[PDB]
């Protein structure tokens, strides 16, 4: 299965200019496009190698669409300010995330379209792709405007049509990286803390996609509650890193095993500290 | 709505003294979006620092990766300094090659 | 490809 998602952030800044609009697009865990309205000349830009092969009608069409969106979102910020009777002095933010998910055969599994105002849910398109869920009285004004204006019928046509068609295309074009799971490079490090304890750290480095399970076991017993598990972090090279550490009593190190499950691994790995 | 940033300072590759690498400062889980992130070498601000495009998680909280090219040594100290509306004083997270 | 649908609040 695969997904395509766009993320929009629209932020006002009174006394500091017009609102800022930033958009990013992803296929699975790979950022592939970006747009920022603060840029001297704002443009939808590539962020992954396999999208660089899209022609200029693509980039221009996307830039036009992003600017019209930035404009709709600045108006939306003013509308929200009136709906909420807020002061013109405060900075406010609208966020949006939408896209489609496809199955292994490429058929639309699910469409998404959610918006937030000041970090809170505002309105979302339902799974039926024909109705909206509004979070408050202000969002109901929007919902009624969207029902009158047949917005859901338009979004459905986008999600079932263009969204799916384009994702299928991106997956074929990026097949070598998007459809080839990179397994983690693993190792266990040992760090005495004192003469009686030591940290065992299990590393999973350079993996793709982000989804991974890194766990420690002591004599085949899961240590989730005692494991310091850092949030999956970008390595900066489109791959991910994660580590799970356990503080262990000196002399117990050989009883600890780290277990790594990832798409790119045929069979799960089992690692120990190798002195 | 205000959410304080989570901060991770680390290298792209395992650290090897004298071998070039990337120093990362990943800031995530924050709101609103305005944030100030500085990477430090022996307490001084590193000037050549880039960042990822503002994105957000399913919970609407923002994340950004700040990164700089660096060469770890035995005596040099590296850190990340973060400021956000939620922070009383900027937060400094030291780089530990084992983390 | 991004949505062309106008979402006026």
């Amino acid at each position: 299965s695969h997904s395509m998602r766009y993320f929009y952030t629209a932020m006002s800044r009174p006394g500091r200019g017009e609102p800022r609009f930033i958009a990013v697009g992803y296929v699975d865990d790979t950022q592939f496009v970006r747009f920022d309205s603060d840029a001297a000349s704002p443009r939808m830009a590539p962020r992954a190698p396999w999208i660089e092969q899209e022609g200029p009608e693509y980039w221009d069409g996307e830039t036009r669409n992003m600017k019209a969106s930035a404009q709709t979102y600045r108006e939306n910020l003013r509308n929200a300010l009136r709906y909420y009777n807020q002061s013109e002095a405060g900075s406010h933010i609208i966020q949006v995330m939408y896209g489609c998910d496809v199955g292994p055969d490429g058929r639309l599994l699910r469409g998404h379209d959610q918006s937030a105002y000041d970090g809170k849910d505002y309105i979302a398109l339902n799974e039926d792709l024909s109705s909206w869920t509004a979070a408050d009285t202000a969002a109901q004004i929007t919902q009624r405007k969207w029902e009158a204006a047949r917005v859901a019928e338009q979004l459905r046509a986008y999600l079932e049509g263009l969204c799916v068609e384009w994702l299928r295309r991106y997956l074929e074009n990026g097949k070598e990286t998007l459809q080839r799971a990179d397994p983690p490079k693993t190792h266990v490090t040992h760090h005495p803390i004192s003469d009686h304890e030591a940290t065992l750290r299990c590393w999973a480095l350079g993996f793709y996609p982000a989804e991974i399970t890194l766990t420690w076991q002591r004599d085949g017993e899961d240590q989730t509650q005692d494991t310091e598990l850092v949030e999956t972090r970008p390595a900066g090279d489109r791959t991910f890193q994660k580590w799970a550490a356990v503080v262990v009593p000196s002399g117990e190190e050989q009883r600890y095993t780290c277990h790594v499950q990832h798409e790119g691994l045929p069979k799960p790995l089992t690692l120990r500290w190798e002195p | 709505i205000q959410r304080t940033p989570k901060i991770q300072v680390y290298s792209r590759h395992p650290a090897e003294n004298g071998k070039s690498n990337f120093l990362n400062c990943y800031v995530s889980g924050f709101h609103p979006s305005d944030i100030e992130v500085d990477l430090l070498k022996n307490g001084e601000r590193i000037e050549k620092v880039e960042h990822s495009d503002l994105s957000f998680s399913k919970d609407w909280s923002f994340y950004l990766l700040y990164y700089t090219e660096f060469t770890p040594t035995e005596k040099d100290e590296y850190a990340c300094r973060v400021n956000h509306v939620t922070l009383s004083q900027p937060k400094i997270v030291k780089w530990d090659r084992d983390m | 490809l991004s949505s062309p649908v106008t979402k006026s609040f």
